[PDB]
């Protein structure tokens, strides 16, 4: 029967359907509505999701991530090359193509990055499929409004090798917009801000909508900046606590590391509405038990900089689009970290108090809009 | 305008009857359109001709193909009937 929405994401990726007048964002077999965008190889298994995001320390060479980053690329390309320095994967040159190679089942093997994004993607169906209680085929897959054509019929060419039909690749700020229904409200032309901060970038678009018809005006942001980095100021404030506190140095230390760093991200989601967390890590480093505090004033002090630095990309997107802050009819919350308490207030203040479209789980608005746009597609939603 | 129009007052007359609608969505279609064919009542006539014929009906309309296209608002009107006329003709 139904067609899904599927927000396809450098981090995390989403799933909703929309079906008997509601859009459902779907839970993973782990309870969770969002689901990592991670592929592992190991010895006897290909994991994908959250089993593969939780064995990143034990196998950090094999378990690929960040293929939304090599989609639609050259090898050849300065962000191909930029960016592989970063990961603990390999990244190997098949004619002008970036390929990843890793070892899965004692054999070396190399992958596509529309291919690990397929594997993503075939997760994300299963999700889908395991709640409707049948096979799903026809779906509509998000991309970042920046992505060019090739990146584009990648993203489609993942789907198809999912072996899904891919009913349309649309924005992903659009998709958002979609979730708000902020296209079915009678007037003249609306200025709308999407202020994306998810994972692992961060995106502002302004769009104008009159007669449900939507146009990018301008973008901003940076490829570089999400939740990660506010997951790092962490890190490193905890292996300097516990040098101090034990006279070792966790960091020449991956694993320990890699460790800390899953501590840091659960803490600070707990931080968005509990004003501090505790962090308890069995044996962290050569048998020490780590366990400790973190208050949210602290989260925000060692953020303080990359938090307030989001509003650059703002002012910048208002000029290239040529309007002032007063002219922004609707503003709209995406990706998990807009969650983050001081996000929201330094947004807010800077739009002098104007309130903020964040009903809709940050992390999932995507998905839901994707979801809606996927059975307008169909014929699952007429009138 | 004109264009909504024209679409709104062929919507009217063929009363969702897939055929009929069909048949003459050449009249309504922007300037512009190639990928086309006028289709005849002759071709319209068994339920395979009028899946055949529909699936090549909503490929030139589809709202993601129109998308930022100066019809996309037509595009989209026509599609949405046709999804209707087609789940009319099901149901029979
Ligand atoms: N309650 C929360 N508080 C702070 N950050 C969160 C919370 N929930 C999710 N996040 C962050 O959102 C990021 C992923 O956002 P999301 O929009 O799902 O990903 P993507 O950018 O991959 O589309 C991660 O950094 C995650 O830590």
């Amino acid at each position: 029967g139904p067609a899904v929405g599927i927000d396809l994401g450098t981090t995390y990726s989403c799933v909703g359907v929309f079906q008997h007048g509601k859009v459902e964002i779907i839970a993973n077999d782990q309870g969770n509505r969002t689901t990592p965008s991670y592929v592992a190889f190991t010895d006897t298994e290909r994991l994908i999701g959250d089993a593969a995001k939780n064995q990143v320390a034990m196998n950090p060479t094999n378990t690929v991530f960040d293929a939304k980053r090599l989609i639609g690329r050259r090898f050849d390309d300065a962000v191909v090359q930029s960016d592989m320095k970063h990961w603990p994967f390999m990244v190997v040159n098949d004619a002008g193509r970036p390929k990843v190679q890793v070892e899965y089942k004692g054999e070396t093997k190399s992958f596509y990055p529309e291919e690990v994004s397929s594997m993503v993607l075939t997760k994300m169906k299963e999700i889908a499929e395991a709640y409707l209680g049948k096979t799903v085929t026809n779906a509509v897959v998000t991309v970042p409004a920046y992505f060019n054509d090739s990146q584009r019929q990648a993203t489609k060419d993942a789907g198809t090798i999912a072996g899904l039909n891919v009913l349309c690749i649309i924005n992903e700020p659009t998709a958002a917009a979609i979730a708000y229904g902020l296209d079915k409200k009678v007037g003249a032309e609306r200025n709308v801000l999407i202020f994306d901060l998810g994972g692992g970038t961060f995106d502002v678009s302004i769009l104008t909508i009159e007669d449900g018809i939507f146009e990018v005006k301008s973008t901003a942001g940076d490829t570089h900046l999400g939740g990660e980095d506010f997951d790092n100021r962490m890190v490193n404030h905890f292996i300097a606590e516990f040098k101090r506190k034990h006279k070792k140095d966790i960091s020449e230390n991956k694993r320990a590391v890699r460790r800390l760093r899953t501590a840091c991200e659960r803490a600070k989601r707990t931080l968005s509405s509990s004003t501090q967390a505790s962090i308890e890590i069995d044996s962290l480093y050569e048998g020490i038990d780590f366990y400790t505090s973190i208050t949210r004033a602290r989260f925000e002090e060692l953020n303080a900089d990359l938090f307030r630095g989001t509003l650059d990309p703002v002012e910048k997107a208002l000029r290239d689009a040529k309007l002032d802050k007063s002219q922004i009819h609707d503003i709209v919350l995406v990706g998990g970290s807009t969650r983050i308490p001081k996000i929201q207030k330094l947004l807010q203040d800077f739009f002098n108090g104007k309130e903020l479209n964040k009903s809709i789980n940050p992390d999932e608005a995507v998905a839901y809009g994707a979801a809606v746009q996927a059975a307008i597609l169909s014929g699952d939603k007429s009138e | 305008d004109p264009e909504k129009l024209k679409i709104l007052e062929w919507i009217e007359g063929k009363e969702r009857n897939i055929r009929a609608l069909l048949s003459t969505m050449h009249t309504v279609l922007w300037a512009g359109e190639t990928k086309w064919k006028p289709v005849g009542m002759a071709d319209l006539v068994t339920p395979e001709q009028v899946k055949k014929v529909y699936r090549k009906a909503v490929l030139v309309v589809h709202p993601c193909k129109a998308t930022g296209q100066p019809y996309e608002q037509y595009a989209k009107m026509i599609f949405m009937e046709l999804n209707d006329a087609w789940s009319e003709f099901e149901n029979q």
